[PDB]
């Protein structure tokens, strides 16, 4: 109950930092995955505005006009989707420096608590296996 | 600029190793430690270690590893120390790899270690 209290006590920062790694990684991926998302439909609904405009410009020159409330229909969830993609782009690009700082200070704790004695399984212990 | 490349997972990190001919050396608060009964193998050096500005800027972990796996090195923090150098990690590399070659041994770096901070040159592997 002296130095083994360091040891146990820089254990379970391990822990906290191990949860805090894998709570915003699980939180990376949902951001990761929803940009895709959206900037698939940001490409579907891009050459779908530009079908849209190009029927008007194949049949203006001879002359079928409530299409164009279509488009701007369209543009307007086109860049109101694309902003709240910028937004999510934003948000995990917040992260990333969160994710490197605790990887490596979770992996500095497991040096350190390996190099004060604790073996294998103390640190499987603290890392939830 | 600014990035942390790890070689070793979680399991290589914190896995135990035993020495038989224990021999630790200090370079800087740097911990090197290397089984001296070890002879006639290949050995990979793998690290987890932070850049900055293209260069190592911390070292977090060194281990030596055979070809099956087991380790017989390490270049460590001292847990009770401050820290160390871009100079410091270099130097600790040169005294366990000409430590590990003196028992005939084939040491290479990996290819993150070898783009910040290598050294040897490398010799012949044994069959």
């Amino acid at each position: 109950g002296s130095k083994e209290d360091s040891v146990e006590a820089v254990g379970a920062q391990l822990k906290v930092y191990h949860q805090q790694y894998q709570d915003k990684s699980r939180e990376y991926d949902q951001l990761y995955e929803e940009y895709t998302r959206t900037s698939q439909e940001l490409q579907m609904k891009r050459t779908a505005i530009e079908a849209f405009n190009e029927t008007i410009k194949i049949f203006e020159e001879q002359g079928i006009a409530e299409i164009h409330e279509s488009r701007t229909k369209l543009e307007q969830q086109l860049r109101a989707q694309a902003s709240d993609n910028r937004e999510i782009d934003k948000r995990m690009n917040s992260l990333k420096p969160d994710l490197m700082q605790l990887r490596k200070i979770r992996d500095q704790y497991l040096v350190w608590l390996t190099q004060k004695g604790a073996r294998q399984k103390k640190i499987n212990e603290w890392l939830g296996i | 600029a600014s990035r942390y490349l790890t070689d070793m997972t979680l399991e290589e990190m914190s896995r135990d190793w035993f020495m038989l001919m224990p021999k630790q050396k200090v370079a800087g608060s740097l911990c090197i430690r290397m089984d001296q009964a070890i002879m006639d193998k290949n050995i990979i050096l793998k690290a987890n270690f932070s850049v900055i500005f293209d260069r190592l800027e911390t070292l977090i972990l060194l281990r030596a590893f055979t070809e099956e796996g087991a380790i017989v090195g390490e270049i460590s923090p001292l847990p009770s120390l401050p820290g160390h150098t871009d100079e410091d990690v270099k130097n600790a590399v040169g005294v366990l790899i000409g430590g590990l070659e003196a028992n005939d041994n084939t040491v290479r770096v990996s290819e993150t270690l070898q783009r910040f901070a290598w050294r040897s040159s490398n010799e012949n592997g044994r069959p």
